[PDB]
């Protein structure tokens, strides 16, 4: 839905990274090199990042209910 | 027949919001 | 095949089964019940008229 | 003798009577209606 | 609405401020009465128009008057999204009856009417 | 007394259990309640 | 169109005259959704 504060296997904090994420894979970046610039070693955090679908777009799509 | 005072004129106001 | 009889013939049956098309389209501007419930009552006026 | 009412049938969403088979992207989001969603079942009640 | 001094004017309703009316105003109002001759409304008139206003205000609409209302603000309504959706999805109808028809005039200027109303962002 | 919200134009109003279930404005037969003004408290875990 | 034709027939005499009444089918037209809601008004679905 949106990227996780935290790490679930070590509680490394991933939720400052995502937007770098996306700039880094902007500029032509492979993703294995885009997640090794942000300092993500443990292959646990690696998952965070790559398997995340940001479903949070989708649902903002809708108009608000209340104004 | 009496003149009406700053009360009743009061009790009748009728605000923008009220308008609309 | 290559023939022109063939090929007009293939051509006007291929095309002869594509158009199908019965059900015509139309715009619903009022209650379609409205006539039956409006015909009900000048039905039940004219039976009391007739009883 | 003219068009008589014969009776209401059931409509298959995304048919080519159904009203979400002409709306695109945009107006599908304003009428609460998720673009994922496929068609091909009945709403009853 | 008229000023007493003045002469009559045409105002719309946003003109009106929500505050309360104060003593000079209502004092100049009151001279302005007495310099062209008129008098203030009764007390009776008073307690008739504040119950019309609780009665109005306290009112239930009915369904006649809400759909009334309803249409006098779509005439009103220069633009809203679902209102637009609506009629695009009407104009579609009216078009595939129109075609089904066999209608080629009347589809073409529902197409330019669609045309002009699409090209959404 | 009690607030609503319109399910097609977002629009607030009030009604005194004796008015139809409408909006005032677009006459949408879809509305909502307001939520409540109690004090609302979560433990963030 | 399967079963196009009611067919009612009367052999009147009370002057013998045979009186045919028949009924025939012709086009369906259908219509996009439609609702109708209690004061009478319609609108799409
Ligand atoms: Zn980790
Ligand atoms: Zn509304």
């Amino acid at each position: 839905m949106i990227i996780p504060v935290r790490c679930f296997s070590c509680g490394k904090v991933v939720g400052d990274k995502w937007d770098a994420y996306l700039r880094l894979l902007e500029e032509g970046k492979q993703e294995g090199d885009a997640l090794d610039e942000l300092k993500l070693k443990r292959y646990c955090c690696r998952r965070m990042v790559l398997t995340h679908v940001d479903l949070i777009e989708k649902f903002l799509r809708y108009n608000p209910l209340e104004k | 027949s009496k003149p009406a005072t700053l009360s009743d004129i009061n009790k009748i106001i009728f605000g923008r919001t009220a308008m609309s | 095949f290559q023939s022109t009889t063939h090929q007009k013939l293939a051509k006007a049956l291929s095309a002869k089964q594509k158009k199908e098309s019965y059900a015509r389209s139309v715009v619903t501007k009022e209650d379609p019940e409205e006539r039956q419930r409006r015909l009900e009552s000048q039905e039940n006026e004219r039976y009391r008229l007739e009883r | 003798g003219n068009k008589v009412h014969i009776g209401k049938v059931p409509i298959m969403l995304r048919s080519k009577f159904c009203s979400l088979r002409t709306l695109d992207e945009v107006d599908l989001y304003k009428m609460k209606e998720c673009p994922y969603d496929m068609g091909g079942y009945f709403v009853i009640n | 609405v008229a000023f007493p001094n003045q002469k009559e004017m045409v105002r719309p309703l946003f003109v009106f401020s929500d505050s309360s009316i104060t003593h000079p105003e209502f004092d100049l109002f009151l001279r302005e009465l007495d310099a062209e001759g008129l008098s203030v409304m009764d007390l009776r008139d008073v307690d008739y128009k504040y119950h019309q206003l609780k009665e109005m205000s306290s009112r239930s609409l009915s369904n006649d008057e809400v759909n009334s209302i309803v249409k006098m603000k779509q005439s009103l309504s220069s633009n809203t999204g679902f209102n637009t959706v609506l009629k695009k999805a009407q104009l579609q109808e009216e078009l595939e009856e129109a075609r089904d028809a066999h209608d080629h005039e009347r589809v073409a200027r529902i197409e330019a009417e669609l045309k002009s109303i699409g090209a959404e962002s | 007394g009690v607030k609503y919200t319109c399910g097609a134009c977002a629009h607030n109003f009030s009604l005194n259990k004796s008015d139809p279930v409408r909006c005032k404005e677009c006459g949408h037969r879809v509305i909502y309640k307001a939520r409540t003004k109690r004090m609302i408290q979560f433990d963030a875990r | 169109w399967e079963e196009p034709r009611l067919i009612l027939d009367q052999p009147a005499q009370h002057d013998n005259i045979n009186k045919r009444y028949e009924i025939r089918f012709g086009k369906i037209y259908l219509s996009r959704p439609t609702m109708t809601e209690a004061d009478g008004t319609t609108h799409a679905m």
